[PDB]
RNA sequence: AUUUUAAAAUUAUUUGAAUUUUUCUUCUUAUAAUUUAAGUUGUUUCUAUACAGUACUUUCUUAACCCACUCGUCUUGAAAC
RNA sequence: UUACCGAUACCAAGCCAUAAAAAGAAGAAAAAAUUUUUUUUUAGAAUCUUUUUAUGAGUAGAAAAUCGUGGGGU
RNA sequence: UUUUUGUUUGCUAAUGUAAAAGAGAAAUUAUAUAUGUACCGGUACAUAAAUAAUCCUAUCAC
């Protein structure tokens, strides 16, 4: 059900919203990358 | 990232065809992830460009392009018919084509 | 196919070559209409040479117009040049293949005076 | 002669009018020769006359045997057409002489045009079967030999487009 | 002027007859017998402060904010030069995919709307079309390479209309920029280019 | 069929249908690597299949069997033949398409590290009722003289161990990534985080 | 060089009616305009500030997709073994 | 049960011919320039011109319109 | 191997691509169930179950 709802959200999103999501992902990646580096 | 897509990818397939009759006036195009009639209709007015490379330079370049309009959907499975300014060469039958977002 | 340029429509740019003119030397390309049983061309089987037919003809209005839009008029002499003084936008001069060079030059000169186009000015130039 | 030369000062020509040799063998020989320094060609001819190196019969190869020397030209068939070779040699010699008479170095001369045309057949009669006369004609030839001494648009829009492309690349 | 047939209300715009056509059996006459051509009428998504993606230009894929419905049908667009790099650019409605996002919907930038509107109004149609003289001058440079380009650029700069346009653009930037900057995500979005990827089906997209 | 090269895992598929699927793709313009061809299933009973094969073999050219129907008995080879059958191979385009196809028994050098795809409309589990007789292609091949079946099986088994090893590592990596994500979700920005949560990620 | 008119329709007016009380309500008295009449015109590029270029035209050349059986002939019937 | 593909058949539009039908023994239009020049035309060939509509398979055969070759008078 | 410019007498500078626009994605296996994990194929516990309807990877120039 959750996945369905996620899919629906994705479908209905505005371009800006998609962009926002992308930005968020990028931020996470940055943070994630940093964490990985630290671990190393 | 260098270069921005902005088009849907496609494959320029056969001509519009009988079993053994040609019809070079229309080309059949498969558009990436569009599998149904309904989806196909979305692309109806979009402009299609077959871009191709050559050895001899022309207008000072090795790449030239033939333009088309995308005319109608084609049978149940998301394929579309496209009509071009000049008919496409059949050398093209397995090639990639671009379906732009304009109109 | 069809060869639109201006309003000038040509239905069939390809020449209709004689059947089998491509198979035996002795048979020239000049259209001849096939007769006799079992022709294939006569019978119009898919894949053979086409038969010239009246459908192919150009619109009565643009017919003998060349790409220029002027009817070609053959010119052997100044006297002949003269009928087209009141027609420089509708007929274009071609100088006869057999005209000597001086005469040709003269004709060309005349044409320029008249504002009439010459389609073959360059012969012996 | 058939070739487009431009400058005949660096060229030496030689011809054979109606040779009493077979057109096909001679043709083959000519082919073998072609695109070679004159002296080398002469040497080759000499060798063929003495049955040391063969000429490869590649065009008119119907029934011609299967020699050992043909491996030199990546072929299987080859022959040593004696009389024809001799004739060719003579013509080569003539050409050389002509060159000498002018002012061309024989070491730097290459055969640029070795043409063999077939002349009019010399008619003879052979007798066959049940009282039947048949043509026993020859295949004469003309030989022509030439030796030679051997050592946008701009458009403003287009320009703009190009510039843009360059920028993109950068 | 407008006509209301069958309940459409189409709106007429005065047009000029330019093409001449040969008469049947005497002297030529103008092609157009019609004096008024129906107005373009844009789609029910093109607004005054929405962000759109330019599909075809040199700034291909850039996200630029819409400015003025420029009466000639085609609209004016700005990606506030000091942020996105898109100048005061005239564009057709078809070569722009307008997103559902509006600038004047944000709480910070909504108050500076009247000024923007005024600025848009100030921009005109004839300020875009380059006069023939300039074109001629540009051409004259064809008869080294980069030097030519530089010359062309200089010529372009020289144009008084062009200068005016530039000034207008600058003014717009001044008006808008700081607010945009403050909305950092929004600014980033504006900056970035829209690219289709291997998941974006396009036909199911509601952007 | 817009990928560079599709690697198809032929295990658990139904032969003819699979071939058909391949052929169209090939025609369109897609490089296909049919991998693991020993485990392709045929819808007939094994014995029936064998009989059919025998019959096929029997139809050879009477004058000189050096020409005529070449009875290629490798499972991959068989698959290839089938594919060809469903193609206009006598033309140029058809030939090209045929060439584009590559068939492999088991898994070789590069096609162990590439993602293996499955054709769901051709699967045996989805196309046959489970009270009908089916036949493994490898077995059939063996029956009509292929010999290298056991060896192939052994190779496959060996590969499996390697895959398992790799898989474990992959799993570990995934877990690590997840952990990192969990850690870092609190280190971003509130609104952004919320947005991310909303969109599934 | 008068059926690219006349009317229809529409727009802004003006007189009288109607029951379908209605910013497309209809007829009608009169006037201008317009196009939904009365078969496509306009805007901006580009070719191009070119004389021929790699662009454009066209002849030839192979490709390629699809098709295509030796013509004449006598014959119910010929690609005909 | 839908959906679709699919003819030289059908429909819509053009153009070609054929057949028939309407009908026919005087006149300035526009553009570009800068009120006057320049640019185009300014039609009337009866088997001809303008327009309209329908139609177009074809061996044996018939007819018509053309096209070309050797010579003749003009 | 790296760099630069180019491939705009029969020759002696030299071009071609049936396919780049992110051509992204390595468990295995069953289909009336599989996969791990931990012990001894068996047991117990997890885990997938519209599985690519996903995940990864993009634009942060200077
Ligand atoms: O089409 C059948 C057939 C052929 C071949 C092939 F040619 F590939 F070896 N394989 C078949 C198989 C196969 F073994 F699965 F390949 C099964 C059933 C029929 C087959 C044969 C062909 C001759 C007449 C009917 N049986
Ligand atoms: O029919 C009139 C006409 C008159 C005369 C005339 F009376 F002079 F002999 N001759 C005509 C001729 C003519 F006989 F050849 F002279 C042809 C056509 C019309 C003619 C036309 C009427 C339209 C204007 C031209 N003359
Ligand atoms: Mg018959
Ligand atoms: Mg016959
Ligand atoms: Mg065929
Ligand atoms: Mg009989
Ligand atoms: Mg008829």
């Amino acid at each position: 059900g959750k996945k369905m709802i996620i899919k629906k959200k994705r479908d209905e999103a505005t371009d800006f919203e998609r962009f926002q999501v992308y930005f968020a992902k990028r931020e996470l990646k940055k943070k994630m990358t940093t964490i990985k580096n630290k671990k190393n | 990232l260098q270069a921005v897509r902005l088009y849907e990818k496609g494959v320029i397939l056969g001509y519009k065809r009988s079993q053994r009759n040609q019809d070079p006036n229309f080309t059949l195009i498969s558009i990436k992830n569009v599998n149904t009639k309904k989806h196909a209709q979305f692309y109806v007015g979009k402009r299609v460009a077959y871009v191709y490379r050559t050895t001899k330079h022309h207008d000072g370049v090795k790449i030239k392009c033939i333009w088309g309009k995308v005319c109608r959907t084609h049978g149940n499975s998301g394929v579309i018919r496209a009509k071009f300014k000049t008919h496409i060469p059949p050398k093209a039958f397995g090639d990639r084509v671009r379906i732009l977002m304009y109109p | 196919a069809v060869k639109k340029v201006g309003k000038i429509i040509k239905k069939r740019t390809k020449k209709f070559t004689r059947f089998q003119s491509n198979r035996f030397m002795r048979v020239k390309p000049a259209w001849r209409k096939p007769r006799g049983i079992d022709c294939r061309v006569r019978r119009r089987y898919k894949g053979t040479n086409l038969m010239p037919s009246i459908g192919y003809g150009s619109n009565k209005k643009t017919k003998f117009l060349l790409p220029n839009n002027k009817y070609k008029y053959v010119v052997k002499n100044v006297k002949e040049m003269e009928p087209l003084i009141m027609n420089h936008t509708k007929y274009c001069v071609q100088i006869a293949h057999n005209v000597s060079s001086k005469k040709r030059k003269q004709i060309i000169e005349r044409a320029k005076q008249m504002n009439v186009s010459v389609i073959n000015a360059k012969a012996r130039l | 002669y058939a070739k487009k030369i431009r400058n005949l000062g660096k060229c030496a020509k030689g011809a054979g009018v109606d040779l009493r040799v077979h057109f096909k063998n001679t043709y083959e020989a000519a082919r073998a020769i072609r695109r070679m320094k004159l002296l080398e060609a002469k040497k080759y001819l000499n060798d063929v006359i003495e049955k040391k190196r063969c000429v490869p019969f590649r065009k008119y190869n119907g029934g011609v045997g299967r020699t050992n020397q043909a491996k030199e030209f990546n072929h299987t068939q080859g022959r040593w057409p004696a009389k024809s070779c001799k004739f060719l040699l003579n013509i080569l010699d003539n050409v050389q002489a002509n060159a000498e008479s002018r002012n061309l170095d024989v070491s730097k001369l290459r055969l640029i045009h070795v043409m063999v045309n077939k002349a009019r057949p010399g008619r003879r009669r052979t007798y066959k079967a049940h009282g039947r006369i048949n043509p026993f004609m020859s295949s004469p030839c003309h030989i022509q030999i030439i030796a030679r001494e051997i050592n946008i648009s701009n458009q403003n829009r287009l320009k703009n487009k190009s510039v843009k492309k360059q920028q993109t690349v950068q | 002027k407008h006509y209301n047939v069958k309940g459409k209300k189409k709106v007429l715009v005065p047009v000029n007859a330019k093409k001449t056509i040969n008469k049947k059996y005497f002297g030529r006459k103008v092609a157009s017998k019609k004096k008024y051509v129906v107005q373009r009428k844009l789609r029910k998504s093109i607004e005054v402060g929405k962000v759109a993606i330019i599909l075809t230009g040199k700034h291909m894929g850039k996200r630029c904010i819409i400015t003025k419905i420029l009466n000639s049908g085609l609209l004016a667009v700005v990606g506030p030069y000091e942020i996105n790099g898109v100048p005061l650019k005239r564009v057709d409605s078809r070569y722009l995919v307008v997103t559902s996002t509006n600038i004047f919907n944000f709480e910070n930038i909504a108050k500076l709307k009247d000024d923007f509107l005024n600025y848009a109004q100030d921009i005109d149609d004839d300020s875009f079309i380059k006069t023939l003289e300039i074109k001629k001058k540009q051409k004259k440079l064809l008869k080294f390479m980069n030097n030519v380009i530089d010359k062309i650029k200089e010529i372009r700069k020289e144009d008084p209309k062009v200068q005016k346009l530039e000034g207008i653009q600058k003014d717009i930037g001044s008006l808008l920029k700081p607010e945009i900057l403050k909305n950092k995500v929004f600014a980033h979005y504006l900056k970035s280019k829209f690219t289709l990827r291997n998941d974006m089906v396009l036909h199911k997209m509601k952007f | 069929m817009y990928k560079k090269e599709y690697v198809i895992d032929c295990k658990g598929h139904l032969l003819g249908r699979l071939a058909s699927l391949i052929a169209k793709e090939l025609l369109n313009g897609q490089r296909i690597v049919a991998v693991r061809c020993e485990d392709i299933n045929i819808s007939g009973s094994l014995y029936r299949n064998k009989l059919k094969y025998q019959e096929f073999l029997r139809l050879r050219t009477n004058t000189n069997p050096k020409k005529g129907p070449l009875h290629l008995r490798e499972p991959s080879k068989i698959l290839w033949r089938c594919v060809r059958g469903m193609l206009p191979h006598k033309t140029y385009k058809g030939q090209l398409a045929l060439k584009k196809l590559k068939v492999c028994v088991g898994m070789p050098y590069p096609y162990d590290k590439k993602k293996k795809y499955v054709l769901p409309s051709a699967l045996r589990a989805f196309r046959l009722k489970k009270h009908r007789r089916y036949c493994r292609l490898g077995t059939l091949s063996s029956r009509v003289g292929w010999n290298y079946d056991t060896l192939v099986k052994k190779n496959e088994v060996l590969r499996k161990q390697v895959s398992k090893a790799y898989y474990k590592k992959k799993v570990n990596n995934l877990n690590e990534k997840k952990e990192i994500k969990t850690e870092a979700l609190n280190l971003i920005n509130p609104e952004q985080r919320q947005v991310l949560e909303n969109f599934g990620y």
